[PDB]
């Protein structure tokens, strides 16, 4: 077997530690970032819950890194923690160093390389963790990426993650329509959450979502986590509640 | 000894810098280089602290070339700007400086329009379209904003700098032996003759 | 068992290592030197190997110091590591002190030096004998030199490949030697002889004999070709 | 405060000859206005040809002096009893002295010996690094003297033939050893009437390509 | 010191003096003051004399390190950069540098740059470093010409030499030639100042202070 | 078992196999032969050829060490690229210090100095470089107190000097080949015609200079790496004289 | 003086009867030479501002320095920053050289969300707590300013009253001081709603 350090390879010239922190991913929740002209959304699904859990005045799984640039999870969530903080310090070493928000495709890059670099070097485990990146640059406008657990980035207009992935991405490229709307983003993760998950009726206490927009209150991005009640306003439309 | 000057017009930045180098008593050459270009339309005229302008104009260009590089499209001018200042701002703090002043002057492409900073050697960044340092904005931060029409042309703009230069050879005992003036605009930068 | 023969930081049953047991197997693959002294004089001889005859021969001899040298037989890659340390020390004591450094002493320091080694998991533990001869203010002095770092003085010794019959020629002779003094030729040919006992199915070559000679009358000097085919 | 620096004076004089060299040195020390010692030299003997003197201060020399020899000695052991000949010897001792061009030494060095073209060379040093191949060098002191004497009488240089009224200058002269040995017996002498860092005798070492010979001739002790 | 230097069509002409005074005594009468850095290049020594030296051979190290690795013969320019980048980190050091690099090479034309220990490298085509460059600077820049002949630019740089040594207090000694052509430094003797400058006074009709 | 896992573990040979391994790396690598002659040293390869786009004659396998130091290799050219670019160090250090050539003897010295490390620390060196140098150079040079001196940089032991040595997969029949017309009689020209005589017998491709490259070690020309043309002509001659006699 | 003393450049903070108003001056110069007559002296992070007085450079320097210590805060609590709060900080990060200590004067000013309360703190070199609920002045007319301010405040005061009180302040004693003038702007927090009142004033 290949486990004692990962400075050793596997005969397909990958190694079975990248192959075990994929697996991590679906065993956790599911996660769905889809982008739209007009706004991006972030989705996340809970993967405990009680009535005596506190998930209504607070959220885990959705962290804003800056205020025009957010984040979903799906993974352990104790391997979320470090990466987090550190994605989050070197947006503000960005904006203490250039007077300017960090670009989309560094912040990811970065962070990329960093996972790579405990594969790369020591017998340090891989982390297993995919991260929805949805971003604002007025370079290449909104930009939606995932960070895979190998260390890698790859550009999207939607992409699913967590659990079920496959299942997941089929209905999204689907349902997707072509200029797009971030309300019709909105009302298409909640549908797609559904189905995936193993409750047959979606509620907003077991949802984590977060809408960025800049198509109201112009010239400006505004990310907003959305609160308990406003879940409830859209569940409500696509019919689940 | 060693000016460095600029002026913002509405479609460019005119930056001008001297061609003379004294070191001791004993001016070097009567053609010296003085001034890089950090990306293609980006433009750093510099002066300063005794062959600290050099080491430290290197170490710029070679930064900023590597970020236009790396992000694979050319950094604003807003981005340029901080970055230089932040690198000052360390050094006299540290245990060892530069105290180099600069011009940031950069067509930005970003929104449109041509920017002018003033970079001091302390390392203070400040946005003013006459910026000037040494003993050059003596004569220059009123020479510049007397004829200024609040509008402005590249044609406008390099008669009044060559009048500027005229006063500065008259009223300081030094030679700057002419100054070169290049030119940056939204087709790059190039290399205009002047007084 | 045997689970001691990759732990060198790990007793084996028996109190030893294996790994310092495998270290003597090393240098009777090596190369043979025979040593030997007398007040006066230290002699080493020993056999230049060769692996072909468009060979020019490896050098067994390595000057340390001009007063002071050494032979090998075992591995030449940790024979190096320790004569680079040998030099260090006796230029040390030439510098701060102006002094030679006693044979004796020189060989303390080479101790603690192989038992670091085996203390540690890091690094190669030593797999070469020296033969160490030096000339300080208590006479010419013969060192053996152990891979474990045992230091032993004798009147003569011997490691190498085929290195008993060199005791054999020693113990016989032991007081022949003692008593000659002030004749470096005489204690040349006595290694000579034997080194020929100590090899078996190999006879002695011209260019096969390196004999290194310090005394109290003799500089440290090395004899070759035709200062070598004298005590043939 | 402290000052780690100081003298201790004597003068030197190299000259390279045609196939000899010598080197020769005063056996004063001083310290202020006492003697420290009215018989010891500081040229001293590194061999393989080379008598190196570094006359200044005798601590920053004492110190080099060693480090020299030990250098030579590492030589033979890297490059398996090789010479290292007189003007690579003068590329190691820049090196040397560059080292504590970081904690600076006050010495003029004087190395002469013979070279392998059988025929001598005398290279002398700056107490921070450099060096130049030179004919005639007096360091020390009373090298302000020495030199205006050794100029007219070694390379026969500000001198002229008469009949032509200075349009015809006098050559250069083959030296023996002799005629340096006479020169160096009155040179000292002069320095010794005239300097007071100069006395009580003479060390001069001669080298030759059959061994190290030496040549004591005393002095005033004024 | 007095060491000059300027290109020509045919070349670079580099011009040194000999002497070296240290207070006001003279240290030597006879001291190369071109560092010979490889076959191609000419560095020169005035400022300390330890410094430009050592880091001139060490400079040295470098060039035959890059011809060594790469397979290409260094450039002018990358060779001046790189003592740039060393004398600045030893800056504050007591450390000093007034070194001329010239060659020609087939790639980038006749090049000299001044390089300075505050980290300064100036392009230039007519440089002249030392205590009396000045003087250097007077008569060479007047009588320059870019289209010259060999003889003749051998002719300025020496008088160059003669008129500098002469008025100046601590210059003089001998007159060391050398042309680098793009094969490199070929010398052209040893012209000792104190002859020399008779027969020139009387071949020009100047220095009217003696009469021998 | 516990004997092939780690390099502080000694086996009832008393050695390493990880210096037995490095050996067999070197048996990997293309033939390369060295001859001594009192004219000059001469250093010629072998090199492959499987595809008609591979350049051969666009990289190297005789290197400059100096200029009059030349050097033929076999094995990884990643262990090759550490070793080479510590030589080219070693004698450019030496040219500072003295100002003098560096002498044949002990360029090997430190060449095998660097093949000493195959683990992590030790007291009297420490190590940085993890494995065995799966690479052997013959050094070949001119220091003038000696001659033309040609010696094997062993990566495994110490240095052995040779008057003419082979190395890389055809050295075993070269090695007997050369006892036997291996002479103290035998002219420059002779020595380079030589080396093409062994080089095509255990070469399983044709004689031929893209698979081919000679050089000389010449103190008067300095170390001189040939042209192609000069290789050419020489495969020409060699056949013609073996086809007369 | 001191460093702070040759750039020089004033912001003065005040308070009223819940509201504040903080102030600065437009003047830039670096010694003699005047640089900027509209570099303002007023950031903020949230609801607190944060004025610099000093060295130009500590000016852009610290104010991105704060600008990193407040944006890793407001994220990880998900609230804004307090001033009572920043009082805290801004001592503590300017001790932490001192070896190499800024040459500044800030001034804090805000509104605690969590009371209604004002706050205004001062501070030095290096900071220390300076508690008022009167006013801070800093620069190089402090001295001018300590005064001016006393004798026109009158204790508790409307978000009208306020404007005119720190207006006539700022007026007089900018102008006549050498290193400082050239402009003004006043920053009037009425609790939560801010208004930018430039005043009209001679180039100093």
């Amino acid at each position: 077997r290949y486990d004692s350090r990962t400075t050793i390879f596997s005969p397909e010239g990958r190694l079975y530690q990248v192959e075990y922190a994929l697996e991590s991913i679906s065993h956790a929740g599911t996660a769905i970032g889809i982008m739209a002209s007009d706004g991006i959304v972030l989705a996340a699904e809970r993967k405990v819950t009680s009535t005596l859990l506190e998930q209504d005045t607070s959220t885990e799984k959705l962290y804003k890194l800056n205020d025009k640039i957010a984040v979903a999870v799906a993974g352990l969530t104790a391997d979320a923690e470090i990466l987090i903080n550190t994605a989050r310090i070197h947006a503000q070493n960005y904006l203490k160093t250039y007077n300017e928000d960090i670009p989309v495709e560094i912040l990811v890059r970065r962070l990329s390389d960093i996972k790579q670099g405990y594969t790369q070097h020591g017998g340090l485990r891989p982390f297993g963790v995919s991260f929805i990146y949805a971003g604002y640059d007025d370079r290449y406008g909104y930009q939606l990426y995932t960070s895979n657990p190998s260390g890698n980035y790859t550009g999207w207009k939607a992409i699913s993650v967590g659990a079920n992935t496959s299942a997941a991405q089929t209905l999204l490229q689907m349902d997707y329509k072509d200029d797009m709307k971030v309300d019709d983003a909105i009302e298409l993760a909640l549908k797609t959450l559904s189905k995936t998950t193993d409750s047959s009726a979606l509620t907003y206490d077991r949802l984590e979502f977060a809408t960025i927009r800049k198509g109201a209150n112009d010239g400006e991005v505004y990310q907003k986590i959305f609160k308990p009640q406003e879940i409830k306003d859209i569940l409500v439309k696509t019919g689940i509640t | 000894m060693d000016i460095i000057l600029g002026i913002r017009v509405q479609d460019s930045v005119i930056l001008a810098s001297s061609k003379a180098v004294t070191r001791g008593i004993s001016v070097l050459k009567d053609s010296d280089d003085k001034t890089r270009q950090l990306s293609p339309h980006t433009l750093m005229s510099f002066a300063g602290e005794a062959g600290d302008t050099v080491q430290f104009a290197e170490y710029i260009q070679a930064n900023i070339q590597l970020y236009s590089i790396r992000e694979d499209y050319e950094l604003s001018p807003q981005a340029v700007s901080s970055f230089v200042r932040q690198e000052l701002a360390k050094s006299i703090r540290s245990r060892r400086p530069y105290q180099v002043n600069v011009l940031i002057g950069g067509y930005d492409k970003k929104k449109n329009k041509p920017e002018l900073y003033q970079i001091d050697y302390l390392g203070t960044k400040v946005e003013l379209p006459y910026g000037a340092h040494g003993y050059s904005g003596f004569y220059t931060f009123s020479l510049l904003d007397h004829h200024y029409r609040p509008d402005m042309t590249t044609e406008e703009g390099l008669d009044l700098l060559k009048l500027c230069v005229q006063e500065l050879e008259k009223r300081m005992p030094m030679d700057f032996k002419g100054v070169i003036v290049k030119i940056v605009d939204k087709d790059g930068i190039r290399q205009v003759d002047d007084f | 068992r045997n689970n001691y023969d990759g732990d060198t930081v790990t007793f084996s049953p028996t109190g030893r290592l294996f790994q310092v047991e495998y270290a003597l197997e090393a240098i009777k693959q090596g190369s043979v030197t025979v040593g030997l002294r007398s007040n006066t004089h230290a002699v080493l001889v020993a056999l230049k190997r060769n692996a072909d005859e468009l060979s020019s021969y490896q050098k067994k001899i390595i000057k340390c110091d001009e007063h002071m040298g050494l032979s090998l037989a075992g591995l030449a890659p940790d024979a190096r590591v320790l004569s680079n340390y040998l030099r260090q020390q006796c230029n040390y004591s030439s510098l701060v002190f102006n002094r030679k450094l006693a044979v004796e002493r020189a060989g303390h320091l080479l101790c603690d030096k192989a038992q670091k080694n085996t203390q540690s998991y890091g690094g190669r533990p030593y797999g070469v004998g020296l033969l160490i001869i030096g000339y300080d203010k208590s006479g010419a002095h013969l060192l053996e030199f152990q891979p474990s770092g045992n230091v032993t003085e004798l009147y003569g010794t011997a490691i190498g490949a085929r290195s008993q019959g060199a005791k054999t020629y020693l113990e016989r002779t032991l007081d022949t030697f003692i008593k000659i003094d002030g004749n470096p030729d005489e204690l040349i040919k006595a290694g000579v002889e034997a080194i020929s006992q100590s090899l078996r199915d190999e006879s002695l070559t011209v260019d096969n004999l390196s004999i290194a000679i310090v005394g109290k009358d003799t500089p440290f000097t090395i004899y070759d070709g035709e200062a070598v085919a004298k005590y043939i | 405060q402290f000052n780690p620096y100081g003298d201790n004076g004597g003068t030197i004089l190299g000259i390279a000859g045609e196939d000899f060299a010598v080197l020769a040195g005063d056996t004063r020390n001083i310290t202020d206005y006492s003697i420290n010692s009215r018989y010891e030299p500081k040229v001293f003997d590194c061999g393989d040809n080379i008598v190196m003197s570094a006359n200044g201060f005798a601590a920053d020399g004492d110190a080099l002096v060693k480090r020299f020899k030990n250098s030579v000695k590492w030589y033979h052991f890297d490059h398996n009893d090789k010479k290292l000949s007189i003007n690579s010897a003068a590329r190691n001792i820049q090196h040397l002295l560059y080292g504590k061009r970081f904690f600076p030494y006050y010495v003029h060095t004087i190395i002469a010996g013979l070279d392998e073209d059988g025929k001598g060379a005398v290279y002398s040093f700056d107490p921070v690094g450099s060096y130049e191949r030179e004919q005639c060098r007096a360091g020390g002191a009373a090298a302000s003297l020495i030199m205006p004497f050794l100029d007219n009488q070694v390379n026969f240089k500000n001198q002229y033939e008469p009949g032509t009224n200075g349009k015809v200058k006098k050559p250069l002269k083959y030296l023996s050893v002799e005629e340096v040995i006479k020169l160096v017996r009155d040179s000292f002498t002069s320095a010794t009437e005239r300097h007071i860092q100069v006395g009580d005798g003479l060390e001069i070492l001669i080298v030759t390509k059959d061994g190290v010979r030496k040549e004591f001739y005393e002095l005033k002790r004024d | 010191t007095t060491t000059l230097a300027f290109r020509f069509q045919g070349g670079i002409i580099v011009a040194v003096d000999s002497r070296a005074t240290a207070g006001n005594w003279v240290a030597s009468q006879t001291v190369k003051k071109v560092i010979e850095i490889n076959p191609f290049l000419l560095g020169t020594m005035a400022g300390g004399a330890a410094d430009c030296q050592f880091w001139e051979t060490w400079l040295g190290s470098q060039c035959r390190l890059h011809e060594l690795r790469e397979k290409e013969r260094i450039s002018v320019a990358a060779a001046s950069k790189i003592l740039s980048n060393l004398v600045y980190q030893y800056k504050g050091a007591g450390l000093s540098m007034g070194t001329m690099i010239c060659g020609y090479t087939r790639k980038e034309g006749p090049t000299i740059y001044y390089v300075d220990s505050d980290g300064t490298r100036l392009k230039g085509d007519i440089f002249c470093v030392g205590s009396g460059q000045t003087f250097a600077y007077g008569v060479l820049d007047s009588n320059y010409k870019w289209d010259l002949s060999v003889e003749d630019a051998l002719y300025l740089g020496k008088r160059s030499i003669l008129a500098a040594a002469h008025r100046d207090a601590y210059s003089g000694g001998s007159v060391n030639l050398y042309h680098v052509t793009e094969d490199g430094w070929i010398y052209h003797g040893n012209h000792d100042v104190g002859e020399l400058f008779w027969k020139v006074k009387e071949e020009e009709g100047s220095f009217n202070n003696v009469i021998g | 078992s516990e004997y092939d896992r780690g390099v502080s573990t000694f086996s009832p040979e008393g050695r390493l196999f990880q210096v037995e391994y490095s050996l067999e790396a070197i048996k990997l690598g293309s033939t390369a032969i060295g001859i001594a002659t009192k004219e000059g040293v001469v250093l010629g390869v072998e090199k492959r050829a499987t595809s008609p786009l591979l350049e051969s004659d666009s990289i190297e396998k005789i290197v400059e060490i100096d200029r009059h130091i030349g050097c033929a290799m076999s094995g990884l050219t990643a262990d090759a690229r550490s070793m080479i670019e510590h030589a080219r160090t070693a004698a450019v250090t030496h040219n500072l210090y003295y100002d003098e050539d560096i002498n044949v003897e002990s360029l090997t010295q430190s060449v095998c100095d660097l093949a000493l490390r195959f683990g992590e620390g030790a007291s009297g060196e420490e190590r940085l470089m993890s494995r065995p140098f799966g690479v052997a150079l013959l050094i070949a040079g001119h220091d003038a107190d000696d001659g033309y001196q040609l010696f094997h940089a062993e990566p495994s032991g110490t240095f052995y000097r040779y008057n003419a040595k082979a190395i890389g997969s055809g050295s075993e029949g070269a090695q007997a080949e050369l006892l036997n017309e291996w002479h103290s009689s035998l002219t420059l020209k002779e020595a380079e015609l030589l080396v093409l005589k062994i080089l095509k017998q255990v070469m399983e491709e044709k004689l031929d200079e893209n698979n081919a490259q000679l050089s000389c070690i010449t103190k008067q020309d300095g170390f001189k790496i040939y042209d192609n043309e000069k290789t050419a002509e020489l495969i020409k001659e060699l056949k013609e004289k073996e086809a007369a006699e | 003086s001191d460093p702070s003393s040759i750039n020089g450049g004033i912001v003065v903070a005040m308070t009223g009867k819940d509201c504040v108003a903080i102030a600065c001056d437009l003047r830039l110069g670096s010694q003699s030479l005047g640089v900027s007559n509209k570099f303002e002296k007023i950031f903020h992070y949230g609801h607190v501002f944060l004025g610099i007085t000093g060295l130009a450079t500590d000016v852009t320097t610290l104010n991105e320095m704060f600008r990193y210590k407040t944006n890793l805060y407001k994220l990880k609590e998900e609230r804004a920053i307090e001033p009572e709060t920043f009082t805290q900080l801004v001592s503590s990060s300017l001790y932490e050289r001192r070896f190499g200590p800024y040459f500044v004067g800030p001034v804090v000013a805000g509104i605690n969300s969590k009371s209604g309360k004002p706050f205004i703190a001062g501070f030095d070199l290096i900071g220390c707590i300076d508690e008022a609920k009167d006013f801070i002045v800093s620069g190089t007319a402090s001295d001018q300013l300590f005064g001016m301010c006393e004798s026109l405040y009158e204790p508790n005061l409307e978000p009208e009253d306020l404007f005119e009180t720190i207006s006539q302040a700022l007026l007089n004693a900018a102008d006549r001081d050498a290193l400082s003038g050239w402009g003004a702007v006043v920053y009037i927090i009425k609790k939560d709603e801010v208004v930018k009142r430039y005043l009209k004033m001679r180039q100093d």
